[PDB]
């Protein structure tokens, strides 16, 4: 048995219309940086969050 | 001792042009938003006059940078320049398309369901000078500095051995004719194993044209973009133009619609305020790239670190998508 | 509203189906206009109606059959008049710009193609070029200097019971130095 | 025994006020062209049209 | 020295066919009429531009309040100013991007009087078609016009 918090997700859908995969957006700040890039695979850099 | 190096550097000459669709943008579908778009002026026609004359000049950038000769030139069939290899950079007749072994890479490092998401009138026009054209200009500015020299650029072609041009070049640096004909063996395996050595640099990674990549990497993201301002609702009780026709009378949807047409045209002006910024950054690229291909190729050049690092010698371009290539030897 | 497949719904009456034609379509209170082909993407029992990028709706299922269909506009591209000057002549010729012209060769219906100057399909022979053919031009093979711009290299012009033609670009004359290792012309 | 019905005319007035010359859109890609420049000439060139 | 007669004859003739050339066709000055034209066709649209409803219910200020009252003519009115509000940004912006169009264009006339006019420049193709031997500046309407000797 769990507890749901509101959060924020980010939802990746494959060619049939399930759900294969997601990303938190408030876990580490790799989390926030693809959340705040809307992807999956971010390139080496310096980025700017929340 | 001396030492002779080829460097390249990478310009980008136009971008693409694209034609804006007044209403299947703003009121696709639907013919009672046609009405209601009649009457807000002509924010519609000046759109498409600036993008037509940003396309025009699309086209005036490559007949200024490529096409400053009058007739084309060709080489001889025979191919001894005095010692000196140019099958790298002259066509090679085997392939399909009359396109040299360099400008073979350059085409495949640079990349263009594209169209499919673009029902919404949002359209990429065809450049006027295709790349068969474009690849004989470039194929006609080096068959005229070999035989020639630099003598094409003032009037009438001049006829020049290859062998005797070179000391020409050498005396406009500094040095005097005979450190060219007292060591004509070893200046030319020097060039051979300069050219060879500049195909393996340009395959080694992709990262080498990035100018280039971000011409067309800058205006592709630009239209996603725009693509999806129609999920924004504005304030509206929905995106879809045929929901606030068919839930509500028409007294009051003349301030519903009224919403998203204003900010729907504000959305719309904003990228078009971006492409004047961005055409005058390449017409302040071309501009460059007209300065060197009448400068540093039709002549040698005497400003320090303009040409190559270093004494310049001459220069050879390349046609690339969307930019010119050089090749300046020091 | 509507999120889920539909079950009270009022009054209206049900009229056949029809496709691969452009029609007006209220399947259960979705507007719009367009052709409706047969797709292939497998929805979910709970998901009835699929969406895009672009927050339009795309792919309906028939609500009395249980067939799944696709919704994609109309054609639709750009005009424009290729002529001479006024006081030349008063021909010129109607650029269909971004379209292949294996259907709108057609043109003549009750009422379809929106502009009323559709008689040109019946005229002069069309040729096809990488932007669209041109109705009411013809192609000759032979060159010329580029007078005014077509796309993708042609140029057209107008040729003097004369009419105007459409050609391929010619970048200009050419030329041969012959080239050796003992030849220098010096002007004089 | 004619019959009107709704049109977009272009029409050119002289010195004194009366109406010498008209033309319509929606007639000719020629008189098109014309009703969308404002002028009964046309220099040789392509122009975009509706 | 050896053919003085044969050159001062020359520049001589080629003078005299200059005043055709600027006058044989209205296309020669092209390049300064669209500053002109530029200009006052942006000044039409902004004044044309006035006249439009902008949704509202009539383009003339004074007859919404002397027929609607007072208790909603706020929202009425503002959507006419905020019409007219977006066509002076927008006629703004348009002449912030000419003025740097010209700005690269009154430096590229700032430094062809230099090098041109007050010596010879070495660069090839810049003060004209071959070799360079001079230049002679005249003015001209919101614009300069040279006349490079080769
Ligand atoms: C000047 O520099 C060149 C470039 O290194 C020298 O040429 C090399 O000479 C060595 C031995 O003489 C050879 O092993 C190399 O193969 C040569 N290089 C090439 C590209 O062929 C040249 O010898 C130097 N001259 C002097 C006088 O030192
Ligand atoms: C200049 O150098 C190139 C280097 O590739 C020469 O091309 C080679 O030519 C030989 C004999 O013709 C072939 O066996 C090789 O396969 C060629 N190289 C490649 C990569 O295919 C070219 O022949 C040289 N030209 C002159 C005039 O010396
Ligand atoms: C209109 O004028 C000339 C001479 O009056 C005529 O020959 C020609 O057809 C036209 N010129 C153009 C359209 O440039
Ligand atoms: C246009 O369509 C026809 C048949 O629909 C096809 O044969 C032809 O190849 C198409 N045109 C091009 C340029 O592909
Ligand atoms: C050009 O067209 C004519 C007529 O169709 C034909 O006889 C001729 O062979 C063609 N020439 C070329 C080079 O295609
Ligand atoms: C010049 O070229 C010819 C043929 O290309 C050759 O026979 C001759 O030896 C060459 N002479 C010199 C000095 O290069």
């Amino acid at each position: 048995v769990g507890y749901l918090q509101p959060r924020t997700f980010l939802l990746k859908y494959n060619e049939n219309g399930t759900i294969t995969d997601a990303v938190d957006c408030a876990l580490d700040p790799l989390s926030e940086t693809k959340c705040t890039l809307k992807s999956f695979t971010v390139e080496k850099g310096i980025y700017q969050t929340s | 001792n001396f030492t002779i190096s080829v460097t390249t550097e990478i310009l980008p000459v136009s971008m693409t042009k694209t034609s804006v669709d007044c209403t299947m943008y703003i009121c696709g579908d639907s013919t009672e938003c046609s009405n209601l778009l009649l009457q807000y002026g002509s924010f519609c026609t000046q759109l498409k006059r600036a993008l037509t004359g940003i396309a025009v000049e699309q086209d005036k950038n490559t007949q200024e940078v490529f096409a400053q000769v009058k007739q084309i030139y060709k080489t001889p069939p025979i191919k001894y320049f005095g010692g000196f290899n140019f099958s790298q950079i002259l066509p090679d007749p085997s392939k399909p398309s009359k396109r040299s072994p360099i400008e073979d890479l350059l085409f495949n490092k640079v990349t263009l369901l594209i169209c499919a998401q673009k029902f919404k009138g949002l359209t990429v026009l065809p450049p006027l000078l295709t790349d068969e054209m474009i690849a004989q200009y470039t194929s006609a500015l080096l068959a005229g500095t070999i035989t020639s020299g630099w003598t094409f650029g003032a009037g009438p072609a001049l006829q020049i051995p290859f062998p005797m041009q070179m000391a020409y070049r050498f005396n406009g640096i500094g040095v005097t004719q005979n450190v060219l004909y007292e060591n004509q063996k070893l200046i030319a395996n020097q060039f051979n194993s300069a050219i060879g050595k500049i195909q393996d640099s340009l395959s080694s990674t992709p990262s080498a044209l990035g100018k280039l990549q971000d011409v067309v990497n800058h205006n592709a993201q630009a239209l996603n973009t725009l693509v999806k301002q129609l999920s924004s609702k504005f304030g509206a009780i929905s995106s879809v133009l045929n929901d606030i026709f068919s839930r509500l009378d028409p007294p009051e949807a003349e301030v519903q619609i009224d919403r998203l047409i204003t900010g729907r045209l504000q959305s719309l002006q904003t990228y078009v305020t971006q492409q004047l910024i961005r055409a005058a950054e390449i017409r302040a690229s071309a501009n460059l790239a007209a300065t060197k291909m009448s400068e540093c190729v039709l002549g040698q050049s005497k400003r320090v670190d303009f040409c190559g690092k270093g004494y310049h010698l001459m220069s050879f371009p390349q046609s690339a998508p969307h930019g010119v290539v050089f090749l300046h030897v020091t | 509203l509507l999120h889920a497949p539909a079950t009270v719904c009022g009054p209206k009456k049900s009229t056949n189906l029809v496709k691969n034609k452009c029609v007006n379509f209220n399947f259960n209170g979705l507007k719009g206009t367009g052709v409706l082909t047969e797709s292939n993407k497998k929805f979910l029992p709970f998901q009835q109606f699929g969406r895009d990028i672009a927050d339009t709706t795309d792919a309906v299922r028939d609500p009395q059959t249980l067939e799944i269909l696709d919704i994609t506009p109309c054609s639709f591209g750009g005009v424009s008049v290729i002529t001479p000057g006024t006081n030349t002549s008063n021909q010129v010729a109607v650029l269909y710009q971004g379209v292949n012209c294996t259907e709108v060769p057609v043109a003549i219906h009750a009422d379809q193609l929106t502009p009323t100057w559709r008689v040109y399909s019946t005229g002069s022979n069309v040729f096809q070029t990488r932007a669209g053919c041109l109705i009411g031009a013809e192609y000759v093979n032979n060159s010329y200097e580029c007078d005014i711009p077509i796309g993708a290299g042609i140029c057209a012009s107008y040729q003097t019971s004369q009419s105007i033609i459409a050609y391929t670009m010619s970048l200009g004359a050419e030329n041969s130095v012959a080239y050796s290792n003992n030849s220098i012309a010096i002007p004089t």
